[PDB]
RNA sequence: GACUCAACACGGGGAAACUCACUAGUUUAAGACAUUGGAUGGUGAUGCAUGGCCGUUUUUAGUUCGUGAAUGAUUUGUCUGGUUAAUUCCGAUAACGAACGAGAUCUUAACCUGCUAAUUAGCGGCGAGUACACUGUACUUGCUGCUUCUUAGAGGAACAUUGUGUGUCUAACACAAGGAAGUUUAAGGCAACAACAGGUCUGUGAUGUCCUUAGAUGAACUAGGCUGCACGCGUGCUACACUGAUAUAUAUAACGAGUAAAAUAUGCUUGCAUACUUUUCCUCCGCCGAAAGGCGUAGGUAAUCUUUAUCAAUAUAUAUCGUGAUGGGGAUAGAUUAUUGCAAUUAUUAAUCUUGAACGAGGAAUGCCUAGUAAGCAUGAUUCAUCAGAUUGUGCUGACUACGUCCCUGCCCUUUGUACACA
């Protein structure tokens, strides 16, 4: 019927809640034809394709994304994808089909089903950044 | 040029199902057509925001500006002049102090809101907050979305 | 008497009337070697 | 990622008194230790817990020098 | 009711006093919620003096806000709210139809 | 130096490279061909 | 009307004003309290508003202004700390003391931890500036309290 | 100012009686106190002279003065 | 004041006045108490009189005891070696056994309970529509099971677990699988012993002595100065362009932080008195204003409003340039329009017009850095009446190269030598 799991990238959840319908795959409500630049829109329909377009013509999916840059942004909506399709095949498709799925992610690569626990790690004083100190002259 | 296989279909209905820059610009281009908003006095010789230090170099600036302003306007419920200016800001180089941002120039915006609002495209509702979209307006905008996405397909 | 209203002369801190270095975040109103003894017991635990 | 002697001792602690409940099985283990002594942490006792298999694993196929 | 505090397990116990109390008979209650903990955050340059590579300390007194509903007549909420209680965690009743 | 003109396989590069212009020449001449890089044949 | 913040923060200042007021008031007394002869303390408050560490301090600062031997001094206070039941105590003593330059004298009994959250648990800490002859002797008191129960530790039955 | 009038100053006496104590706040521009209504650096300087005779008894915390009346002070307080 | 690391955007020190200690002067008692004694005040003198606090030695691994053993200072323990981030362990052993330090602990950040909870968070549920599709999709007003996302309490999870190497097959390491995670998972916080004649009495009513005490080195007021400039050394910012400026359009953060003076009327001579109520901080929004800002009003003492299903810039897309000190670059300057403030000149800052300097990648030297890091890009907060080029947090775009070694530099260790011990 309907089933909502997230991505994750840095800051950057993606919620993606995957229904029973035509297939048409949406961003709050934007169809994924926009998304924003034309160079990462690859990373974005590489699940799909990996699955398969008449896979998902049962399957409509909306996406909710918030926080995070750009580049984050499109990881999460990837990883959503990813989380997504497979947890609804597990509950309302058969498990096999389930499976094939996730060997064939597996096979392209990591970050579509597991996350990416990178975070800014904290500034520290005598510094601007994390590690980078000021200067001495002597 | 933006058309490519696609592994969905796409319910061109809406203008959030178009794309930002090449609807803008047949916005404008429609206005031209029309002639139904006009290019003020001091529009020929201002400068659109704090940070920008030069003129806009586009000619019809006034009406693209406009066309942005009423795809916000349908983007968000109830939208200000403040909010207008954040969302047409851009970094003002202090020259040798490091950049900020920079607000836009106000004024124009209101004067093309208020335009709009005598054209009978914009609303100023007496519940919630600034000036949205009025209902008629909004379908109009639509419609020329779906022209648009039309004429791609072509 | 000249304007003392508003200005680093014009209040000072609580506990020793320094007028240099006051925490005025949130109005402690405390030149900030004070607060730095006085953390505890006004309740700001240092974790990280 | 090496053992203080108060893991080390605690390991010996056990396996002293202790060695008739364990068998080669960490969970199981970790769960005697629980039982027996008083670990504040989790983490702490995890690593003790391992500790103590490892110990374990050294007997059977030899003497351990202690205990 | 708002329960506003600077004591995390303080507050936990004295939530779960209050939901024991509740739990008696006649009290639609909706269960606690912790609100956004808004801590103040000080940063202090340690040393009075200049001396020294200038060591900050990020003080942090984080504040803990909860939050609790209920479908009730006055008397009977300031008898639940009677737990006896001390100086350390600060209480407000709201008692609003609205 | 290289003082350029404006009066007088496809790339503005190559275009600038052969008959020594401006690349805004460049750009128009393409323009006028085909009648913010560039690809031509 | 004021905010949480604002309130946490004056609330915070008012105690610590308190503290030093008590400070201020009781020499003579095994202070540490904190919870609200003494009408007049009473009243003092109301104008405003509208085993222990502290107290073997202060015993510590009066036995000073006494004028007795200090390290005898120092020995007894510690003698009673290990009476009332400590796992471990330090007594610092720096200042002028007999001679003009420096001298710092430590005066350690049982353990003392210094270090992790456990040493800001399971210890009191007092610090008191006895006023004496030519300046100031400075007494800082560390006592280890019984725990509720250490880190270290791990105890097999 | 330097006029200290009389009347202010036994209003202030008296206030002192009916209290037992009173805390100055050590503020030189400071108009009034609290309470009554006196220019508090007259306040001041009358605490300063009580305790110069040991009338009142003081323990200076921060900013306050935290004056406490002894009984040589209640007794003259009598008048 | 501070002078190698361990002074030099440091004293939270971005000082127009106040700050203010300084300069030119002018007032005042804030001279208690019995003109005298006698205190009281000091951003006066002295950190080499001290307190506390902070720095460094040192975030490294180090310090110590009990007893034993080896005229004395002492040594041993606390070590040839292996191992470790670690006097971390193992193993050897005149030592055995402790304690502090490390480790553990604490705080975050990392992934789960599809258990605990549901506003001031959402998701649906569903009415009401407005557009268009097929035989649902996009968007607002009105009403009120789920907890994936949003908040935050308690739990769980990695221990080198299983697999295979190297290792006295000891402590342990390397690889592989599993997995959210395999460098104590990442980051901090805490900080032993002993010091340094390190800093700070210019943080203190912590504080000694000496000075000063009405022609005050006290406080208060009026300017002026800390910003003055042949020059040397710091920390930064901005640049030297085309992976770029310019100008439109598009995209999208996280931590946050936000409440004596003025208005209007009455009574009298711009002033006072009396009455009465919004405003003092964040600004929505509506109007005026090129711009800055202004005026009117609105919410917010805050998961409600500013505002956050988006407050930013790098981004990206499309145009104008076209390698030319060039539209790179915005110094220096000239003249207004504002805002803050009692007060803006030695221009507070801001805006508008114009001025178009050095700089074509930087010599001797030297700094920082190993994964969400460097760098770039911004931005919140601290100071704040006003003013970031500072600091401090937070995010966004996300490299290169190790994965080691003692060659330099600096620490530490054993041996060794010393006429040094102020080392
Ligand atoms: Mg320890
Ligand atoms: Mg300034
Ligand atoms: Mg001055
Ligand atoms: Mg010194
Ligand atoms: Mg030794
Ligand atoms: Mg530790
Ligand atoms: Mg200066
Ligand atoms: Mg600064
Ligand atoms: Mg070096
Ligand atoms: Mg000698
Ligand atoms: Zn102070």
């Amino acid at each position: 019927k309907r089933v909502q799991t997230f991505g994750k990238k840095k800051t950057a959840v993606a919620v993606a809640t995957v229904t029973n319908g035509k297939g048409l795959i949406k961003l709050n409500g934007k169809n994924l034809d926009l998304v924003e630049p034309y160079i990462l829109k690859t990373k974005v329909y590489e699940p799909l394709w990996l699955i398969g377009s008449g896979k998902l013509k049962n399957l409509d999916i909306r996406i909710r994304v918030k926080g995070g840059g750009q580049t984050s942004q499109i990881y999460a909506i990837r990883q959503a994808i990813g989380k997504g399709i497979i947890s609804y095949y597990q509950k309302y498709v058969d498990e096999s089909t389930k499976k094939e799925l996730k060997d064939v992610l597996l096979r392209y690569d990591r970050s579509l089903l597991v996350g990416d626990t990178r975070r800014c790690e904290p500034k520290k004083f005598g510094g601007k950044g994390a590690r980078a100190r000021y200067q001495k002259s002597y | 040029r933006l058309l490519e296989p696609v592994p969905f279909v796409k319910t061109n209905n809406c203008i959030k199902d178009v794309d930002a820059d090449l609807f803008i610009r047949s916005y404008a281009t429609h206005l031209k057509l029309h002639n139904k908003i006009t290019y003020p006095k001091w529009c020929t010789f201002v400068k659109t925001g704090k940070g920008r230090k030069l003129a806009p170099l586009n000619e019809d600036w006034y009406f693209i500006r406009a066309s942005s302003i009423l795809r916000r306007l349908y983007l968000h419920p109830d939208i200000g002049v403040g909010f207008l200016r954040r969302q047409f800001s851009s970094k003002q180089r202090r020259g040798v102090a490091p950049n900020h941002t920079s607000l836009a120039s106000g004024k124009i915006l209101r004067s093309i809101l208020q335009q709009l609002e005598n054209l009978g495209y914009v609303e100023q509702n007496p519940k919630k907050k600034g000036r949205r979209l009025t209902t008629k307006g909004e379908n109009a905008i639509n419609n020329f979305a779906r022209y648009i996405n039309k004429k791609v397909y072509n | 008497v000249h304007p003392k209203k508003y200005g680093q002369g014009s209040r000072q801190c609580r506990v020793c009337s320094n007028k240099h270095a006051i925490i005025r975040k949130y109005n402690i109103n405390i030149c900030r070697q004070c607060f730095r003894e006085r953390a505890d017991i006004i309740g700001f635990k240092k974790y990280r | 990622r090496v053992r203080t002697k108060t893991i080390k001792r605690a390991a010996r602690q056990i396996v002293e008194k202790y060695y008739a409940k364990l068998t080669l099985d960490f969970q199981i283990n970790k769960k005697i230790t629980e039982e027996v002594a008083i670990i504040p942490s989790k983490r702490m006792k995890n690593k003790v817990a391992g500790f103590v298999t490892h110990l374990m694993k050294r007997i059977q196929k030899g003497p351990v020098r202690g205990i | 009711i708002a329960l506003t505090s600077k004591n995390l397990r303080a507050i936990e116990k004295v939530c779960s006093d209050i939901m024991k109390g509740a739990k008696e008979k006649n009290l639609n209650v909706s269960g606690p919620v912790r609100l956004p903990v808004k801590t103040l955050r000080i940063t202090t340059r340690k040393s009075p003096c200049g001396e020294g590579t200038n060591t900050w300390d990020r003080f942090e007194l984080r504040i803990y806000k909860r939050l609790i509903d209920l479908y009730s007549q006055c008397e009977v909420v300031t008898q639940m709210t009677s737990i006896n209680i001390d100086p350390v965690v600060e209480v407000e009743v709201i008692i609003t139809d609205s | 130096k290289l003082n350029h003109a404006v009066f007088i396989v496809i790339t503005p590069s190559a275009i600038a490279e052969k008959y020594k212009v401006n690349l805004s020449v460049a750009r128009a001449v393409i323009n006028h061909l085909a009648d913010s890089q560039k690809l031509y044949t | 009307p004021i905010s949480k913040k604002r309130k946490f923060i004056n609330d915070g200042v008012f105690q610590a004003e308190l503290n030093e007021f008590l400070a201020r008031i009781l020499a003579e007394d095994g202070y540490s309290g904190v919870e609200v002869r003494i009408r007049e303390l009473t009243s003092l408050v109301q104008k405003r508003f509208f085993l222990c560490a502290m107290a073997q301090a202060e015993s510590l600062r009066y036995k000073l202004l006494k004028g007795l031997a200090v390290r005898r001094a120092c020995y007894g206070v510690l003698r009673h700390i290990m009476e009332s039941g400590a796992k471990g105590c330090e007594v610092i003593v720096s200042g002028k003391l007999r001679a003009q330059r420096a001298k710092s004298m430590k005066f350690r009994d049982g353990y003392l931890i210094s270090t992790g959250e456990p040493s800001k648990r399971f210890v009191n800490t007092a610090t008191r500036s006895a006023q004496l002859k030519q300046g100031v002797l400075g007494i800082k008191v560390k006592i280890m309290l019984p725990t509720s129960i250490l880190p270290d530790n791990i105890s097999v039955l | 100012y330097s006029y200290i009038p009389k009347q202010n100053k036994k209003l202030i006496y008296e206030y002192l009686f009916k209290e037992g104590v009173i805390v100055v706040e050590k503020d030189a521009k400071i108009p009034r106190h609290p309470h009554l209504n006196v220019p508090n650096l007259h306040i001041m300087m009358t605490l300063k002279s009580l305790k110069s005779r040991n009338y009142v008894e003081e323990k200076y915390n921060w900013k306050h003065q935290y004056f406490i009346l002894n009984n040589e002070g209640i007794e003259y307080l009598r008048e």
